[PDB]
């Protein structure tokens, strides 16, 4: 969980996290509060998963587009600044961080892609996309390339798509229409087709990512690149004399870059909400603090008017703002994440030749407008399949509760719980969604495949492997008091007396234990033997209230023999046999193994508990889950 | 050698080990 008295921050690695750490050091010098600054990979995906359970950071930094999804899930706490403080920042930045009338994060600064070019290779850089191909032929002859930039994230490739009319969500009459998506209209098709034509003309490489392009440009091996303010510092250090200029225009229209607002939200499970208020308002959002972060890796056009007016004189900031005005500001709705995913796959597949432009955008079109609840159920059941291998242990209520958490809506009313069930059933009916190929569980020597976990479904007969591993779990839950003989013990002892099991207990002195559990597998029926070592009693459990008279006699002969061969003759005598009364009793012929495992569990744990034949569907699911966890359910 | 018990006796039933 989250520690109290310490502030812990997440911010992406391409920002000035060291510069922010200097701000935290001052906070610690003036208040005694340690401030930790971490930059985990994939932190935007992580923050939901951990903030749901109370863990995670005190403060979360990301472009505003993600925060809708967080506020939808109750993960962000409401920002409460003075009107005095709110006047200090440009109003349209507070717009980026307002979700359904509430403020959910502090704006920090404004980001937009621009065209960064090598002044010495290319004193006059192209104004249009269309003239770049010939330029690249002219430079490749000189030994170097025209352009390189990140082709693995769609934020970089989007402006070309949106130039001739690509868009994400129609913004009409104040609201975003999430059913009207512009990722396969002919303008977006036009943009991406021009791009993939560059890949097929060997003017750019389809595998280029952020690191490759940055190295190319800063080493002077390529004359142009596309990036944000954060890149500039690493070029100040390089060989290159660079400028920041307007992006080229595709089909006479400006490239529309999506504009992000770096925003610091607050975890709703944070015990340090006041501390984060103080840090963000009075240390970070000052001229001094933004200066620190800006010097490590630039922020761009900061929200704090006072410092922005001092930075605005920079030609690079001016260029970034020009590109911003020609673009469109990112939405902050929860569907934005689903939009970005859809486009990332479409670009990568189109440039890799695995899909056409028209088909990749056909796919992205449907996914970006997909019903949010449906895709959530898809993800939940896919994760469940990866964890437990099948949907055998799945409870419908389980899915219902997860959805209630995510969307902060009710789902248990009949009309809604029924929709959840229908979605689950459609998921199950698709191919490959039944079980995981090669799914495995490994606990010490034991191994279970889906052929073993399958015996827990419905009214199937549990097999030897399931029973033996679950017994080892019961024993290892209280191992100084319990020892568990596997199912093969009894058949040997019955046939060949003590000599067939005389080497069974390797180094185990069963007579220092309190309880020994011995399953009894005959044909298809499972029974159980329970030895109370302290009281020297042998006791036979049958879920059908039928005693096997010879079984406890075999057990008794074995126990005396073991007392002889282990020099434990103080345990040689006093044994009495019992047929157990007042326990659960099956009505069918097929739940016997489960009855026995439950008997064992509640003999070992000695907690108040009862169950019945009618509890068996629940308990079967529970046993499955305990096995996969390699832990019993306390 | 098996024995079925019709009802549920009050306490557990002591049985022979020899
Ligand atoms: O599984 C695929 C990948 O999934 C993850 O990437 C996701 C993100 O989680 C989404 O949030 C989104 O990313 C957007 C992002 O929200 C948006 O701000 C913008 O990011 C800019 C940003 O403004 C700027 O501050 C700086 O950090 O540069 C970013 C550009 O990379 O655009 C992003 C998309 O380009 O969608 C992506 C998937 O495309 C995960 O992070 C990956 O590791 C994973 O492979
Ligand atoms: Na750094």
């Amino acid at each position: 969980k989250i520690e109290e008295g310490k502030l812990v921050i997440w911010i992406n690695g391409d920002k000035g996290y060291n510069g922010l750490a200097e701000v935290g050091k001052k906070f610690e010098k003036d208040t005694g509060i340690k401030v930790t600054v971490e930059h985990p990979d994939k932190l935007e995906e992580k923050f939901p998963q951990v903030a749901a359970t109370g863990d995670g950071p005190d403060i979360i930094f990301w472009a505003h587009d993600r925060f809708g999804g967080y506020a939808q899930s109750g993960l962000l706490a409401e920002i409460t600044p003075d009107k005095a403080f709110q006047d200090k920042l440009y109003p349209f930045t507070w717009d980026a961080v307002r979700y359904n009338g509430k403020l959910i994060a502090y704006p920090i600064a404004v980001e937009a892609l621009s065209l960064i070019y090598n002044k010495d290779l290319l004193p006059n850089p192209p104004k249009t996309w269309e003239e770049i191909p010939a330029l690249d032929k002219e430079l490749k002859a000189k030994g170097k390339s025209a352009l390189m930039f990140n082709l693995q994230e769609p934020y970089f490739t989007w402006p070309l798509i949106a130039a001739d009319g690509g868009y994400a969500f129609k913004y009409e009459n104040g609201k975003y229409d999430i059913k009207d998506v512009g990722v396969d209209n002919a303008g977006a098709k036009a943009g991406l087709t021009f791009l993939v034509d560059l890949i097929k003309n060997k003017h750019m490489n389809a595998d280029t990512d952020y690191s490759i392009a940055e190295a190319a440009f800063n080493k002077g091996e390529t004359a142009m690149t596309i990036n944000g303010p954060w890149a500039w510092s690493n070029i100040d250090t390089s060989k290159v004399n660079y400028g920041v200029t307007v992006l080229p225009t595709f089909k006479g229209q400006p490239s529309k870059p999506f504009v992000g607002v770096l925003s610091a939200g607050i975890n709703a499970a944070s015990p340090n909400k006041e501390l984060a208020k103080e840090f963000l308002e009075n240390y970070l959002l000052t001229d001094e603090g933004l200066e620190a972060v800006n010097k490590d890796k630039p922020l761009g056009a900061v929200a704090l008017k006072s410092y922005e007016e001092e930075l605005a004189k920079d030609p690079r900031i001016a260029a970034t703002m020009e590109n911003a005005q020609k673009g469109e500001i990112m939405p902050n709705i929860p569907q934005m994440s689903a939009f970005w995913y859809a486009v990332r796959t479409a670009v990568i597949n189109a440039a890799s030749g695995r899909q056409t432009v028209d088909a990749a955008l056909a796919a992205a079109q449907t996914n970006a407008a997909a019903e949010e609840h449906v895709t959530c159920v898809q993800s939940i059941l896919d994760e469940f399949l990866q964890t437990y291998g099948s949907l055998i242990p799945l409870s419908t209520d389980e899915v219902v509760e997860k959805l209630e958490d995510i969307f902060q809506q009710e789902f248990s009313t009949p009309s809604r719980k029924g929709l959840v069930l229908q979605l689950i059933q459609s998921y199950q009916r698709m191919p490959g969604n039944a079980m995981v190929r090669g799914f495995r569980v490994a606990y010490k020597r034991h191994v279970l495949t889906m052929d073993d976990l399958g015996t827990l479904y419905g009214q199937n007969w549990l097999n030897d492997q399931v029973m033996n591993m679950y017994g080892d779990l019961v024993m290892d839950t209280v191992p100084e008091k319990v020892h568990f003989f596997n199912s093969f013990f009894y058949d040997k002892l019955r046939t060949k007396g003590y000599d067939g099991v005389k080497r069974w207990t390797k180094n185990v002195d069963i007579f220092n234990k309190e309880l020994l559990l011995i399953p009894i597998h005959l044909e298809v029926h499972w029974s159980l033997i329970s030895v109370d070592v302290r009281r020297r009693t042998i006791t036979y459990f049958d879920s059908q209230r039928t005693l096997n008279r010879r079984c406890p006699k075999h057990i008794a002969k074995y126990l005396q023999a073991e007392a002889v061969k282990k020099d434990r003759l103080d345990f040689h005598q006093g044994w009495k046999g019992y047929f157990k009364m007042n326990v659960a009793r099956q009505n069918n012929d097929s739940d016997s193994g489960a009855f026995v495992l439950q008997y064992c569990k509640h003999l070992a744990l000695s907690q108040p508990f009862s169950f019945t034949q009618q509890d068996m569907p629940k308990l079967r699911r529970q046993i499955y889950k305990e096995l996969c966890h390699c832990k019993l359910t306390v | 050698a098996f024995v079925h018990y019709d009802k549920e006796e009050a306490s557990d039933v002591e049985i022979s080990l020899e």
